[PDB]
């Protein structure tokens, strides 16, 4: 996995690629990896894909139940403190890798947390095993004072990196921008950089062509009247 | 140091009525109005912001309240009873339902685990009945829009229009004489201004005065794009100004 | 069967219009002690030819050795050893190929990673990776150790396939090198930042720089970051 | 000693235009011995079609389970789950054994009875959702299901083709695995139609 | 402890025509999740109309396959220039792989060409030497992939006549070279989607009497 | 990873380099070490970084709560709610940690804390890998009532020392002073530390 | 052990400690690692005792043999053959050398020989166990071109250091001079060296 | 189970005829590196009691808040506390062998060995060890650790059995155990030159000696002392 987060000027910007894996076989080439945990706080996820599901659910849940308790609007603080304590407690068993960014009352922020219950602050960050990838590109051309457009092409370049360096990484871009006061523009497939050619041929069957020894109709409905 | 209280409070009497039940009852009658009604294209819950003093900022005390995105609840009897039942209807929301199947109940099961919450107060150790009586108006895909009641007892009954507390008797008489079934959502914001301008006594404006619908989906109020399925809550609370608009033409 | 003591980590490069690159930083590492810091890890062979070696700096010197003694044996009644049958890289390479390849199959490997880099007689590039396990490759970017992860991806946005070669000069194929150097200088715990760079052109020769300076580096933003989440000050 | 392969058995999902096919192979064993070639590996809720492959003892648990659970479902909800909702249930269940987990590759298919749109979905056994619009596979054979689809599959066939492009899938891919084969079934499903077929294939 | 064998990934295909063969296979060469190169040929002509590949550990590969390209060159200086069939390049393979029974080259190697009756011929080998001629073979990172799909196209397997209920099989025909070369091609594209290990570029060799062709497409790069 | 506190005249000052390290990929270049308890105590973290944020953090917590019933806690208690944590739970913790902070009364106090749980109270302290390669010259150049520059001097030429040694160290140096007059927080970057 | 040797204006300076130890038992406590392979060209030996008296046995008979037939051997030829034997045995020695001598062509050198038997020739060097914790120290107070006198109190003051810290060093400061006057064995007794 | 981290070398001590003698270093070591200089290892409780502690240094202060604990809680309810119902090494001793022998029990250990010196209030010189595994013994001469391989065979020349305790002074007592601690300091790899020692007798109560040297060293005849066997110079 290739996931990143970039700050800029009134935001954050976070991406991932798209491709998750078992083994060396890819199971799905459009997988969505940026979970959102409430409408201006989401997050990037790379390790045991499950794990970061049930975590960010989790999370989100726990969140939008603090956010009416409240009656304020939930801080990424918040998120990361309940993330690293859960995570914490199971002592790294829970293969969950995030960055964790958004805008609230407080502003915006950029932050990653690693399975262990560790994490850290930054401007820009990479995570997953196309992080190495990612963080070449963003060290080459991270600068202070980025505009929101400059943010969003340096996270795809960096994604991108990953995609096509990583074998761990694949498939398209998926990108989120987070700006203050404003709502959190969720761009699925922004880039689709790897299309599949035509096939040579048609493999549609002759109608006929596999061997059958019954039929029957199968019962969907319920037990019926009169 | 001891909870010593593990036998029941509310227990049967000769007449076969359980007492403490009946006298929730009672406190539910003392309290402020609340009505709601079911329009066609939605639902609107509604009800006096009954100020203790004028010093308060009665914006902070909110009787209307959001559950889901497509449920909303009012009240009538005790206040601090029903925001811990307000409390507890949320997390119930999620721990036995959204982080099962990956999406929020539909307005009947919801109102039936608070309606469980309100009959174990009623048979349990050491506890009082809750001293409520609830209205929860919601929308859900295979249902549509519904009204439910939830009394002391735990006992829930489906409403096309009802109201509860002090002015009730009143209130509902008001309401078969006006409810139709080809009433649009506007029409029932009408109706249930009306209806409660009868059981209110001081000031009747948008700053004394509560009102939530459950309607259209407010893709607007949702706080993020990107997502084609998630439209929006249909839950929205009316504004001061917007109160005020529909008194005018009253 | 040994485990590497002092070593080297990242050797970098990449091909260009007119010849190669190819780049090391000058440090000997003992684990985590930054132990020796005036090694050098390129090893020219000859006017068209360097050799950048990682891992083991025990075995990178024996393999020194080895390149020294085989320019002398190759002047060994060879009138022509400073002109058609002088030393080539492609010849270089798998010399080495076979002694690495050979070592690792009677289990006593020389624990190296090796990019010979150079100019054959025709004008053509060569760069050619060989390692510990004999493996072998080509492409018109090669890095070892952290360089693989890092430096690859960048240089390979300059030279992305070989129709790529004619269009980056010189200039642009050197800032990309010296731009990765700073990168691994960054990210690389096992890295300095001395270092030494060497072009091979097919028309002006053999350029060996030494010394050289990752500069230009950002680190002011470091200012304002404050504890891991909550910490304000 | 690997319990996802000590009885063997695969499962192939795929969608076309206004139906989606499922499938299965028919073999149980105990590694090398053959005991049962009736072991059906496909079950379903109301509409909505069950996959699942791997140790058997953990398959018969977990139909018992989602059994138990969409038949309380439909007493309180008073209507049948819908595919989508079903596999929220599959990831939740599964998720709850995080450390302890069901040794299983579980496959939802079905058709959303409101919205008429054919649905599928994988989950590896801790209950990760993988939601594809083309195809799912599961079991020993999966490596081989993968391939076989990923050249065999095109977008919107008709129910009678689907048929023919599921059968070859599965048949071929389970001829190139020990642990599968032994007979198999396959479920074309339409709104209001399924058809089951039992498939003539080699018996080794 | 040190380990003398390494993965280098890389996926190969052997089909087998009427009066032709070709040997296909992806141009990528891997480390762990590190791409080595997206350009390293790894199906080599050896001479005698004979084209080889040994997936796997490339080290161990290239060893083999220029140990063969030599016993070619010592076969024709020690029998009058013979031409050495493919019969016979496959028998002397085994004994190059079974000599090192005890410490195997770690590949899975395929030769095609044609036999002495002008037929078009795939030989296929596990690493200590046993071999099988065949009409198909796929070998290395995505054959598991690959090979059920041959059964099917190129074989006919589990494929019937229709309206015959199920008992004529389907007949058993030679494929084209622009037909072979389609199925290649669809193998290809395939298991680089599936396959992290495969992608960057494909390069088949094509053997007919008129000699060795090549053709190069494009795989994705991901 | 190399830290250091050093009392002085007037206070105590915290120093640290920003290198976090994953096998031999650093995941962090500007790490933030100097982590606050409270108003002026503070602490330099080292070995696993999920461990030592997860204790500092509750701490911080648990100081808080002092602070509300009690009023300031003193350095030294600050020392023993780390302490009783590091060796109550030494089978699950790897905690090296460097306990400073500024009282009126008691001035500037060190207290260190390595992986066993003990407390060891001292004129200075260094840790982490890093620290290894400055016993000799902090041992040498140390001397007592320093001033705040010669202070500054002193850990900007050790920790200078453990970075260039030390591969699991590097990057900036980070420092916190502690005084009466309050806290300041200093940073030296790499073209001028290496030429020293 | 701690060990190390220092070129300087009129050739180079060796020196050790002399402490020899079984586990946590100081075997000898007067050891000299000081020895003489040829009558200019001496090594200081850590690691095994065992291993580096047999190489340095074998280094001053090839020594020997070499003067017998070619006359007096460079430094760097006495490095090579240490090299030679330290390398091609890396799997069956612990042994971490350094060669110093003098010519009068080359004036002072030093080459030091690690473990894996990798040679490095430099104008000072540090080995064995204490060095560790000297390495800050040396590089800072290390000077080219030093006086006799500088040379002898630098080499004092960091064995001083290296001892004070490592449990593994110990007992007397042993050193050796070599300058073109020829060769002066020099002892510092605890006394002398703890108070530095 | 744990291992041990900061630790402790040598306790000795000795009975004389009117009390007892106990000693201990100052070091506090981390493995081979000699960290802390200044650690106080023989504890004083009451008047009476000094007990001297080796092993880990983090259990050490355990024990330490321990017995300063007891003290506070013999006081409680107790007009007798500072005469007849003072706490007695005897019971100081049990106490600590009841928790050490607990705690192995557990399989979670306090990693030290001790000894308890001290006088009883009838006169009677109380010497007493235990450990990490709860096991105990007494003996006119105890040591821990080295001390045990090293003092023990120098203070038995002074005591060797019971009747040796009345002919045997507090100044041939002291001097016995200043000469041991000297030893341990040529001959153990953790100890050091500083150290602490404690004398209890009966007439005299407690005196406490902090800062002590080792001294009158001899190392003078190292200078003879040449190569390993044949180097002559
Ligand atoms: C791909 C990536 C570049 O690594 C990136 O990090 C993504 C990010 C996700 C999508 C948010 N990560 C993955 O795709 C993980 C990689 C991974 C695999 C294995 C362990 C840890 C990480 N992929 C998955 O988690 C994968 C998702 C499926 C394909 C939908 N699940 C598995 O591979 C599963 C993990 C099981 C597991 C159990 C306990 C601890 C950790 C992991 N394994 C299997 O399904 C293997 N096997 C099980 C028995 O049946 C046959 C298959
Ligand atoms: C740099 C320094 C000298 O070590 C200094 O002490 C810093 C101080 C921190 C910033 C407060 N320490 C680190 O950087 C630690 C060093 C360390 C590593 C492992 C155990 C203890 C200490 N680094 C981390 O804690 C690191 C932070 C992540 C990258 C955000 N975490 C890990 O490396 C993680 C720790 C697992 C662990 C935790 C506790 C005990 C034992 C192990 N380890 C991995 O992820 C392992 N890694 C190995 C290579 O393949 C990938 C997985
Ligand atoms: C002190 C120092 C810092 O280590 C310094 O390097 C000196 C330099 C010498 C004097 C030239 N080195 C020693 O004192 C070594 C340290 C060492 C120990 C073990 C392996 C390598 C180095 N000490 C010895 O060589 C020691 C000399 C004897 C006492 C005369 N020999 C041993 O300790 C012996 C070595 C066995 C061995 C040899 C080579 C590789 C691995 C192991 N070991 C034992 O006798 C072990 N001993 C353990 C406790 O129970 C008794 C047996
Ligand atoms: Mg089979
Ligand atoms: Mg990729
Ligand atoms: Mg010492």
């Amino acid at each position: 996995t290739t996931i990143v987060g970039v700050k800029f000027n009134n935001g954050v910007v976070i991406a991932a690629d798209t491709r998750s894996t078992q083994g060396p076989i890819v199971a799905d080439k459009n997988c969505a990896k940026l979970h959102r945990i409430s409408p201006k706080i989401w997050c990037a996820a790379a390790g045991t894909a499950a794990d970061t599901e049930a975590v960010t659910q989790l999370i989100g849940s726990n969140i939008e139940l603090h956010s009416l308790y409240t009656s304020r609007e939930p801080r990424v603080v918040s998120a990361l403190q309940m993330l690293k304590q859960h995570l914490f407690k199971y002592q790294g068993h829970i293969g969950a890798y995030l960055i964790v960014a958004g805008v609230d009352p407080t502003g915006s922020h950029l932050f990653s947390i690693h399975a262990h219950g560790s994490t850290d602050v930054g401007y820009y960050l990479s995570l997953g095993s196309g992080s190495l990838a990612a963080m070449a590109v963003l060290e080459s051309h991270w600068k202070q004072d980025l505009t929101k457009e400059e943010a969003i092409k340096l996270a795809s370049d960096a994604i991108q990196a990953g995609i096509w360096n990583d074998l761990g990484s694949g498939s398209n871009v998926d990108v989120c921008v987070m700006e203050i006061g404003k709502d959190a523009e969720y761009l699925r497939n922004y880039l689709t950089p790897n299309v599949r050619e035509e096939k040579q041929k048609s493999y549609k069957f002759p109608r006929g062509t596999t061997a059958v020894l019954k039929e029957s109709i199968v019962n969907i409905c319920d037990i019926q009247e009169e | 140091m001891t909870d010593r209280y593990s036998f029941s409070l509310t227990t049967f009497s000769p007449s076969g009525k359980l007492g403490q039940i009946d006298y929730a009852l009672t406190a539910v009658k003392q309290g402020v109005t609340s009505l709601g009604i079911k329009a066609t294209n939605g639902v609107v819950i509604a009800t006096e912001k009954k100020s203790s003093s004028p010093l308060a900022m009665s914006e902070t005390l909110s009787k209307v309240s959001l559950l889901t995105p497509d449920i909303g609840a009012v009240y009538s009897g005790m206040g601090p009873d029903y925001r811990v039942l307000v409390d507890k209807s949320r997390k119930v929301a999620h721990t036995s339902y959204k982080r099962i199947y990956g999406e929020y109940p539909p307005t009947k099961l919801l109102v039936s685990e608070v309606a469980k919450i309100m009959q174990e107060a009623t048979q349990s150790g050491g506890v009082r009945p809750f001293g409520v009586s609830l209205l929860i108006a919601g929308h859900d895909e295979f249902n549509g829009f519904s009204l439910y009641q939830v009394d002391p007892s735990g006992s829930y009954f489906p409403w096309k229009a009802t109201a509860i507390g002090k002015g009730s008797v009143a209130a509902k008489t008001f309401l078969e004489k006006r409810w139709n079934d080809e009433l649009e959502l506007e029409d029932a914001i009408h109706i249930a201004l009306l209806t409660l301008k009868e059981s209110v006594e001081g000031e009747f404006n948008g700053d004394t005065i509560e009102l939530a619908i459950i309607g259209d989906e407010n893709p607007d109020l949702l706080g993020y794009t990107g997502i084609p399925t998630d439209k929006g809550p249909r839950f929205r609370k009316l504004t001061s100004q917007e109160i005020n608009d529909r008194l005018e033409a009253l | 069967t040994q485990q590497p003591i002092v070593t080297g980590t990242s050797v970098i490069s990449m091909k260009y219009d007119n010849g190669v690159i190819i780049a090391a930083d000058n440090l000997g590492s003992y684990g985590s002690l930054l132990r020796f810091n005036g090694v050098e890890r390129l090893i020219p062979v000859g006017d068209n030819t360097v050799v950048g070696i990682s891992g083991d700096i025990s075995d990178m010197q024996h393999i020194e050795r080895l390149l020294k003694d085989l320019v002398t044996e190759n002047a060994y009644d060879n009138p022509l050893a400073d002109a058609e049958e002088a030393l080539e890289p492609s010849y270089i390479f798998e010399y080495l190929a076979t002694v690495m390849y050979q070592r690792r199959s009677k289990m006593n490997p020389l624990w190296n990673a090796i990019i010979v880099a150079g100019v054959q007689s025709n004008g053509d590039q060569f760069l050619r990776y060989v390692n510990l396990l004999g493996v072998t490759y080509s492409s018109p970017t090669l890095a070892t150790g952290f360089g693989a992860h890092m430096a690859n991806p960048l240089l390979r946005k300059v030279v992305d396939r070989e129709s790529d070669i004619p269009k980056t000069t010189v200039q642009v194929a050197e800032e990309a090198i010296v731009n990765a150097m700073r990168v691994l200088y960054y990210r690389d715990a096992r890295s300095s930042r001395n270092f030494s760079l060497a072009i091979i052109d097919k028309n002006t020769g053999l350029t060996f720089k030494k010394n050289l300076q990752v500069e230009n580096m950002k680190w002011d933003f470091a200012k304002d970051i404050k504890g891991y989440g909550t910490q304000k000050i | 000693s690997d319990p996802s392969s000590i009885n063997g058995g695969i499962v192939v999902a795929m969608t076309g235009k206004d139906c989606v096919a499922i499938a299965c192979d028919l073999r149980l064993g105990s590694q090398s011995l053959g005991v049962s070639n009736k072991f059906e590996k496909i079950f379903h809720y109301g509409h909505v079609f069950l996959g699942i492959t791997g140790l058997a003892t953990d398959v018969t648990t977990l139909n018992e389970m989602f059994r138990y659970k969409t038949n309380l479902y439909k007493l309180k909800e008073e209507r049948a789950i819908e595919p989508e909702t079903f596999t929220q249930l599959v990831s939740s269940s599964l998720y709850e054994r995080r450390f302890g987990p069901y040794f299983v590759g579980p496959v939802v298919a079905g058709i959303n009875s409101k919205s008429g749109k054919p649905f599928i979905a994988g989950f590896d056994l801790i209950g990760c959702i993988d939601e594809a619009k083309d195809f799912i596979v599961s079991g020993t054979a999966s490596d081989q299901l993968f391939g076989m689809c990923e050249s065999l599959y095109e977008p919107n066939l008709e129910p009678e083709d689907l048929f023919e492009t599921i059968s070859q899938a599965l048949l071929n891919a389970a001829d190139r695995d020990a642990l599968s084969g032994w007979g198999a079934v396959v479920y074309i499903i339409k709104k209001d139609e399924v058809v089951k077929r039992y498939l003539k294939m080699r018996q080794d | 402890q040190f380990n003398p064998y390494g993965d280098n990934g890389g996926t190969i295909l052997g089909i087998a025509g009427e009066d032709f063969a070709v040997l296909a296979g992806d141009t990528r060469n891997i480390t762990d999740y590190s791409i080595n190169s997206r350009y390293e040929p790894k199906v080599f002509d050896c001479g005698d109309n004979i084209v080889m590949s040994a997936n796997g550990f490339a080290a161990d590969g290239d060893a083999l396959v220029k140990r063969f390209k030599n016993s070619v060159k010592w076969y024709h200086f020690d029998h009058n220039d013979k031409k050495l069939s493919i019969n016979s390049a496959a028998r002397n393979i085994q004994h190059l792989l079974y000599g090192k029974r005890f410490f195997p080259y770690y590949v899975h190697t395929i030769i095609a060409g044609l036999d002495e009756d002008g037929k078009g011929a795939v030989y296929s080998f596990d690493p200590v030497g046993s071999y099988e001629r065949e009409q198909c073979r796929a070998g290395g990172a995505a054959a598991s992939l690959i090979m059920p799909f041959l059964d099917n196209q190129v074989n006919f397997k589990n494929q019937y006549e229709p309206g015959t209920n199920g008992k004529v099989k389907k007949p058993l025909k030679y494929l084209s070279v622009e037909e072979v070369i389609k199925l290649v091609r669809d193998s290809f594209t395939s298991a680089t989607e599936r396959h992290i290990q495969v992608g960057d570029g494909l390069e088949i060799l094509i053997v007919t009497k008129d000699g060795v062709r090549k053709e190069f497409y494009e795989l994705k790069r991901d | 990873t190399s830290i250091m506190a050093v009392t002085f005249k007037d206070g105590v000052i915290l120093g640290a380099d920003s290198r976090t390290t994953t096998g031999a990929y650093i995941a962090n270049r500007v790490t933030d070490k100097l982590t606050r308890v409270h108003d002026k105590i503070w602490c330099c973290r080292s070995g696993s970084a999920a461990d030592t944020q997860a204790i500092a953090d509750i701490v911080q917590y648990h100081l808080e709560l002092y602070t509300s019933q009690y009023g300031t806690p003193s350095t030294e208690t600050a020392a023993s709610v780390f302490k009783e944590l590091c060796y109550e739970n030494k089978d699950n913790l790897t905690a090296g940690i460097i306990v400073a902070g500024y009282d009126d009364k008691n001035k500037g106090e060190v207290y260190t804390i390595p992986l066993g749980g003990s407390v060891h109270k001292l004129p200075y302290a260094i840790a982490g890998s890093g620290s290894t390669f400055i016993y000799g010259y902090c041992d040498k150049n140390f001397r007592e009532n320093m001033s705040k520059e010669e202070t500054v001097d002193f850990i900007k030429h050790s920790l200078s020392q453990a970075i260039k040694w030390d591969g699991s160290s590097g990057g900036v140096i980070r420092m916190v002073v502690l005084t009466a007059a309050g806290v300041e927080r200093l940073i030296f970057y790499p073209d001028e530390y290496e030429q020293l």
